[PDB]
RNA sequence: CCGUGAGGGAAAGGUGAAAAGAACCCCGGGAGGGGAGUGAAAUAGAGCCUGAAACCGUGGGCUUACAAGCAGUCACGGCCCCGCAAGGGGUUGUGGCGUGCCUAUUGAAGCAUGAGCCGGCGACUCACGGUCGUGGGCGAGCUUAAGCCGUUGAGGCGGAGG
RNA sequence: GGUGGAGCCUGGGAGUGAGGGCGCGAGCGAUAACGUCCGCGUCCGAGCGCGGGAACAACCGAGACCGCCAGCUAAGGCCCC
RNA sequence: GGGAUGACCCCAGGCGGUAGGGGAGCGUUCCCGAUGCCGAUGAAGGCCGACCCGCGAGGGCGGCUGGAGGUAAGGGAAGUG
């Protein structure tokens, strides 16, 4: 018996064409220029995931930073105040806290400034 | 197996058999195989690039014309040229250790056997044959046409008999072949037959 | 008032009342929860130490999701290498009741 | 209610004669009838056939009262093309198209 | 015992032949043949056992 | 159709059950269309089954004229949409990051090959031998070939020979 | 001592038989070459995946199964970008 | 190890990767299954989906279109991606 192409290979291209919907130019409408496009748009979300955790971090970090200027003391020696406090709970995702609630900062840079 | 209900018109009796106790599903895949193999007709053919109907010309010349570069048009790249590897006629036949056909044939009795489902008969009586005097004979015999049967038979005119139902399959019984008992929900065979079917087996 | 507790190795703050997705925990559904052990006082000064002990949150176990579909993939050039793996991760729902 | 004509297989290039549909589309069918005589383009004549067509289709099919009339939308698309082989310099031979417009206008009825 | 359930043992099956179709699989573009040059190509090789 | 000639050598199938293949009227030179009518269906209307993709077009939502780029991806935000909301879809302002696919090479984003885009055609096979492995039959044995008989696609015989 | 994607035996399928950089040891060269030919190592090849080196296969860091808006480190860094 | 002789809980490890070796699967045409089953209360094909199953190839479901076919479980053979 003869198995022909048939009904395969549109809807193999068909599936990649929807992954693209809002690509420029043939990337969106052509089954190579998305397909291509895919390849770089998957490594490149793989590494953003990664690097998702970097950004973040380092945002907590730059407003921890600056409140406690405000307070009259670093980042750097702060997280020793804190370390050594014991007080490891400010994961620095929690400084949410230094925004919303300041006083609870306030205290917390004095648990600090005593190392 | 063992023990098997003949039909004699005066008793009910029972009959003991031969008929191996264990049976080997891949033995009996391996003759059914066989059976469907060596009827293929062995028939599908295709072109070669060797066999189509165009001419044995250089299409362009090869240098500088900057199109790609070509032989004939029968070459198997060029739509309606050749076919690469397609089929040609072949023969799908080999031959089954007769051993292995044999015990396939006395295994598949036997697993229809320990089923219950093989009944031996005489004589009939649903002979002369019309499907419809057949049709009493087996409803006597408990065959309501509630599951497919495969009569085994030498009589001529007991096989016409049945032929047109439905559900039954007709043999005589050198045709007694190990595809058509797994196909069939029960087995009927009349005591020529059976006694030529032991003479078969071993 | 409110805590900031510590579960699957992330700190969240909770309200008592408040719906949160939380790393997949082993527990039945319906059943209760004492979320060890966690760290803050929202009426302060209680911070301290690793954990401030004899607080407490208890939350309810509300059920075990399987987040949306991730497709990870991985394609390296010229080298004729492709991956398609699909990961969608398990989680389960709790529903801040009270704070010790 | 609303009523359209439909011009199919005008040997003209759709290109060319989408230009002057721009020059009527939202107008008052007087308006519209006023820009297409004093426009000079080919298509300035194949659009006012089927402006009208769609002018009588409007009144004299549904009903539509001529006095109130506009152009509510139209377009042309583009028909099956036709080819010819123009011979070139050097036995080369190329093929152009004389090309095919389906031009549509689509009336419906003023508010005022 | 039915045609439905009839079917062989675990080898004997074995068909699943070879490939040069996709990547993944491996046995894909050189399929196999390794690059390379006279076994490579068509008629391949002169003849080994010589 | 190409070739002086031998010779080369294509494309191109499908309305509907039934022509009932649209009288008549309207715009029109016509072509084409709009009503009417047929029909279960007329975006089945004869350039007629299904009617994909590239490609062209009209309408809508979000958007863009002090930014700079393999065009994506991560994040937040604005607008529009679906809703039970903690929800989801669209789009994309600003901010992070970011050197196309294939091939060939010690090395390619590479200013090295190939590719305008889409659809379809397109390359590890079969025969007989050989050799390993594997699933089974029989085991000091195993096994038949040509052929003969028989056959609803029924099998058996055949021991030359290996 | 050493249980290791260690070792040895028999057998089935291979691909490779253009290498390249760097450190160290020589020869050739001019105590030239991103030079060339050997030796021992390594790495790129195949890790043009990740962090550092402004950018940069092979130098420093480090061997990426998947997910997180958790933590600690490496080389390298902490005036602003 | 859990003794259930296992398809399954627990614990511990391994899982960058080109030439290549190995293994498990998805799908296409065709045959047995089939004198059956699905079907005009709508087959194959097409267009959508933010839904369900699968790691993935894929399979479902739903709506629209389409209008006469399709073909499970289990197995067989190839002009199979
Ligand atoms: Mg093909
Ligand atoms: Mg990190
Ligand atoms: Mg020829
Ligand atoms: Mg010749
Ligand atoms: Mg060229
Ligand atoms: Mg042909
Ligand atoms: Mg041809
Ligand atoms: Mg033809
Ligand atoms: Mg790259
Ligand atoms: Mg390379
Ligand atoms: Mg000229
Ligand atoms: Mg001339
Ligand atoms: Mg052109
Ligand atoms: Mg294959
Ligand atoms: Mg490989
Ligand atoms: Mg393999
Ligand atoms: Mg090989
Ligand atoms: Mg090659
Ligand atoms: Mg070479
Ligand atoms: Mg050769
Ligand atoms: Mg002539
Ligand atoms: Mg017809
Ligand atoms: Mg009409
Ligand atoms: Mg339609
Ligand atoms: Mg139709
Ligand atoms: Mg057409
Ligand atoms: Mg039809
Ligand atoms: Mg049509
Ligand atoms: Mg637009
Ligand atoms: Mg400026
Ligand atoms: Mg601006
Ligand atoms: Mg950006
Ligand atoms: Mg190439
Ligand atoms: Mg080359
Ligand atoms: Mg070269
Ligand atoms: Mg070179
Ligand atoms: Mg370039
Ligand atoms: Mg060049
Ligand atoms: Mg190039
Ligand atoms: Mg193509
Ligand atoms: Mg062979
Ligand atoms: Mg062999
Ligand atoms: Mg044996
Ligand atoms: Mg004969
Ligand atoms: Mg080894
Ligand atoms: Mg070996
Ligand atoms: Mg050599
Ligand atoms: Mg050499
Ligand atoms: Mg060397
Ligand atoms: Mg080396
Ligand atoms: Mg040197
Ligand atoms: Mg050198
Ligand atoms: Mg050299
Ligand atoms: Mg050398
Ligand atoms: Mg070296
Ligand atoms: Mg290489
Ligand atoms: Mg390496
Ligand atoms: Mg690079
Ligand atoms: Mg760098
Ligand atoms: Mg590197
Ligand atoms: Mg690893
Ligand atoms: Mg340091
Ligand atoms: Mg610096
Ligand atoms: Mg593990
Ligand atoms: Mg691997
Ligand atoms: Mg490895
Ligand atoms: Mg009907
Ligand atoms: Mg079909
Ligand atoms: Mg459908
Ligand atoms: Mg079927
Ligand atoms: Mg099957
Ligand atoms: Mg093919």
């Amino acid at each position: 018996p003869r198995a022909k192409t048939g009904v395969v290979r549109r809807r193999k291209h068909k599936k990649i064409l929807k992954l693209a919907k809002g690509y420029w130019g043939l990337r969106s409408k052509s089954f190579r220029k998305a397909r291509e496009t895919l390849f770089a748009a998957g490594n490149y979300a793989y590494a953003h995931r990664k690097r998702r955790k970097r950004d973040f971090r380092r945002l907590w970090i730059v407003r921890i930073n600056a409140a406690c200027r405000q307070h009259g003391l670093n980042y750097s020696t702060f997280i020793h105040g804190l370390k050594k406090a014991g007080i490891e709970v400010d994961r620095k995702n929690l400084a949410d806290l230094a925004v919303r609630e300041p006083q609870v900062f306030a205290e917390l840079v004095e648990r600090a400034k005593a190392a | 197996v063992y023990q098997i209900p003949v039909l004699s018109p005066s008793g009910r009796r029972e009959l003991a058999a031969d008929l191996p106790a264990e049976i080997n599903p891949h033995l009996l895949w391996e003759v059914v195989r066989w059976q469907l193999a060596k009827r293929r007709r062995g028939t599908a053919s295709t072109k070669t690039r060797g066999e189509v109907a165009y001419s044995g010309r250089k299409i362009w010349p090869q240098k500088h014309t900057g199109r790609a570069r070509h032989g004939d048009i029968g070459a198997p790249i060029f739509v309606g040229g050749g076919v690469v590897f397609g089929p040609k006629p072949r023969d799908y036949s080999y031959t089954l250790p007769k051993k292995v056909r044999k015990k396939g044939l006395a295994m598949a009795v036997a697993d229809r056997a320990r089923e219950g489902k093989l009944l031996l008969v005489e004589a009939f009586a649903g002979v002369n044959g019309k499907t419809k005097e057949f049709l009493a004979w087996a409803k006597e015999a408990g065959l309501d046409g509630s599951e497919s049967v495969l009569l085994v038979t030498g009589n001529e005119l007991v096989r016409r008999a049945a032929r047109n139902l439905p559900w039954v399959v007709t043999l005589a019984p050198e045709g007694l072949n190990v595809y058509d008992i797994v196909r069939t929900e029960r087995l009927v065979m009349d005591l020529d037959a059976w006694e030529v079917f032991q003479n078969r087996i071993g | 008032m409110f805590a900031i507790v510590k579960t699957g190795g992330k700190q969240y703050r909770v309200e008592p009342g408040l719906k949160l997705r939380v790393e997949k925990l082993d527990a039945e559904p319906g059943a209760t929860v004492e979320l060890p052990v966690l760290l803050l006082g929202g009426e302060k000064t209680v911070v301290g130490t690793p954990v401030v002990e004899g607080a407490s949150v208890v939350a309810e176990v509300l059920g075990h999701g399987r987040g949306k579909k991730i497709l990870v993939s991985k394609f390296k050039a010229k080298v004729q290498y492709r991956r398609k793996k699909g990961h969608r991760q398990p989680y389960t729902e709790l529903l801040i009741k009270e704070i010790r | 209610m609303e009523a359209k004509a439909i011009a199919r297989y005008v040997r003209i290039s759709p290109r060319k004669v989408r230009l002057v549909v721009d020059l009527i589309r939202g107008k008052s069918l007087e308006e519209a009838r006023n820009i297409l005589r004093y426009t000079n383009k080919r298509g300035a004549y194949f659009v006012a056939k089927v402006l009208e067509s769609a002018a009588a289709n409007a009144v004299n099919n549904h009903d539509m009262l001529e006095d109130r009339l506009y152009v509510k939308a139209a377009y042309v698309d583009e028909g099956p093309a036709l080819k010819r082989v123009l011979p070139r310099a050097r036995g080369r031979a190329d093929i152009i198209k004389k090309r095919t417009s389906h031009i549509t206008v689509i009336l419906g009825e003023k508010h005022g | 015992m039915k045609l439905s359930d009839l079917r062989p043992n675990p080898g004997a099956n074995k068909r699943r032949k070879r490939v040069g179709r996709g990547p993944g699989s491996g046995h894909g573009k050189t399929a196999t043949r390794g690059h390379k040059g006279q076994k490579s190509r068509s008629g391949g090789l002169k003849d080994p056992r010589r």
